[PDB]
């Protein structure tokens, strides 16, 4: 790509896979024999390969706690109230309303996005501060939940390269020193 | 459901448009546990969240699997990862001490004190219409009888939210 | 001018070409349908003819008056019903609605709460895979209509 590779390999893509052994072929940095199961591989840990077969463990997880499939359904479909799912079932696709000021309260439940520790009022904590200071001050000031760090693979000093592959860590402790290259899963 | 119309069943579907037929069965009560799992709604939903924040297709898909917590030592990108693959969503009722508190005060009191991340509540607008609320602001206060959606590594530690009081646990 | 099919035993009309009787979801809403018959055809372009000549003909007998004959609405795929229409085009008061008989929009557009009968026919391939899983499209359509409000 022009400069006016720009990213080239660093275009962020995501790929569904029919199988699970085919996760080896997505990256050229794998160390994966064909019994290293699917959660340990790099294209799944970085978040660029979503096989369908990781949802086979959901019905074992739904049986033990009923409110587990209803927490990921909302979070994920966004809306999906059964009062709306019925209306899509009635005739067709969606139907429009005329924006009464109680349906405008259905807006602004939660946005889901990630943001960087390179600027803003968090970079003073996002350079050397503990993660437990970062979580408490986001709810205190801006009221969003910091529930995960999108850690770059070579943030540990390992001959600094252009590998922009970032992996996912879920709910780090009150400890766990940050790096300014991190991205934070917020709400 | 003809043979025993009280049994809980859990169904995988393949399309979304024809999980509406399961509403038509009169024994099917999803408030009792009869929840059908669509696969074209969740696959294309986890991908649609990764277009907003990349990694949510594997942020979420580790939160409902009993992952084999092995401990790697020498590596650095796999040691930080496998400490985050043993975290799972658990539910537990909030104690009576949280009643009247706003949501951002509660998650602070859960993460600082209990060391538990609390992602959502179950607000009892009605017993037949109870919405589920991820991260509300200051508009809400905790009712007695709201269910607490946590994230933790142990089923033991999630019980300590039901035992939070201002007498000895605090 | 005169339409009583020279034997003098059923009813008759001019040979209608197929486009005159097609409706859509908005067109059949303006058509007041009451005391009618909704036939639900689960078909295909390739599935065998069930021969809807034999269904319409006892409902067009000369033993009823032309102000009494029940209006018939087929709800099914037109790729099936293009094949059928050569055997029907001399019968009066027959409409065809394209669309599958599982969308409730098509069953509300024909006002199924007012019909005298909702015939559901499996016009599809029979003995496809199993014995009991054959009429699964006919059970779900009957559970569909009994759950509407």
């Amino acid at each position: 790509f022009d400069d006016s590779i720009t990213t080239g390999v660093n275009i962020p893509i995501i790929t569904e896979l029919v199988n699970d052994t085919n996760v080896q072929f997505l990256d050229q940095d794998d160390d994966d024999d064909p019994d290293t199961e699917l959660y340990l591989t790099q294209p799944f840990a970085c978040g660029t390969a979503f096989a369908v077969s990781v949802l086979d463990s959901l019905m074992s997880a739904t049986y033990f706690n009923d409110n587990i499939l209803t927490l990921i359904r909302t979070l994920v479909t966004g809306g999906a109230t059964p009062e709306l799912e019925a209306l899509i079932a009635e005739e067709n696709a969606l139907r429009g309303g005329y924006s009464t000021p109680q349906t405008l309260a259905n807006r602004d439940r939660c946005r889901v996005a990630q943001l960087a520790l390179l600027d803003g009022p968090f970079a003073d904590l996002g350079d050397g501060g503990c993660y437990g200071d970062l979580f408490c001050k986001a709810l205190k000031t801006y009221n969003m939940l910091c529930f995960g760090i999108y850690r770059l693979r070579d943030a540990h000093l390992s001959t600094p390269s252009q590998c922009t592959k970032r992996y996912v860590i879920t709910n780090p402790p009150y400890e766990f020193e940050l790096v300014p290259t991190d991205l934070i899963f917020c709400l | 459901k003809n043979y025993h119309p009280k049994i809980r069943i859990i169904t995988q579907m393949l399309q979304y448009h024809n999980k509406a037929h399961l509403l038509n069965i009169p024994s099917w009560n999803w408030k009792e546990g009869d929840d059908a799992i669509c696969l074209a709604e969740l696959k294309l939903g986890f991908i649609a969240q990764s277009c907003l924040a990349q990694g949510l297709s594997t942020m979420l898909a580790n939160l409902f699997s009993m992952r084999s917590f092995i401990k790697i030592e020498e590596d650095t990108w796999q040691k930080y990862y496998l400490e985050g693959v043993s975290n799972e969503m658990y539910t537990e009722y909030l104690s009576s001490a949280f009643v009247g508190l706003s949501f951002p005060t509660v998650c602070e009191l859960c993460f600082v004190k209990l060391k538990l991340l609390m992602i959502a509540i179950e607000y009892k607008s009605a017993n037949r219409e109870s919405r589920i609320l991820i991260n509300p602001g200051n508009h809400l206060k905790i009712q007695e009888g709201t269910l607490g959606f946590f994230i933790a590594s142990d089923a033991k530690e999630v019980k300590r939210a039901f035992f939070y009081c201002k007498a000895c646990h605090d | 001018v005169k339409k009583y099919d020279s034997t003098g035993m059923f009813h008759w009309c001019a040979p209608k070409e197929i486009e005159k009787v097609i409706l859509t979801r908005s067109e059949a809403a303006m058509t007041v349908l009451s005391g009618h018959v909704v036939v639900c055809i689960f078909g295909d372009v390739s599935s065998a003819l069930i021969g809807l000549r034999n269904l319409v003909m006892p409902l067009r007998a000369s033993n009823f008056h032309y102000h009494e004959l029940k209006h018939i609405v087929f709800v099914g795929s037109i790729e099936y019903l293009k094949r059928e229409w050569e055997t029907l085009h001399n019968f009066p008061k027959v409409s065809i609605l394209p669309g599958t008989p599982l969308s409730r929009a098509d069953l509300r557009a024909v006002n199924i709460n007012l019909c005298d009968m909702c015939v559901i026919l499996s016009a599809n391939q029979n003995n496809i895979d199993d014995t009991s899983l054959q009429d699964k499209e006919c059970i779900l359509a009957s559970l569909n209509i009994k759950s509407m409000q």
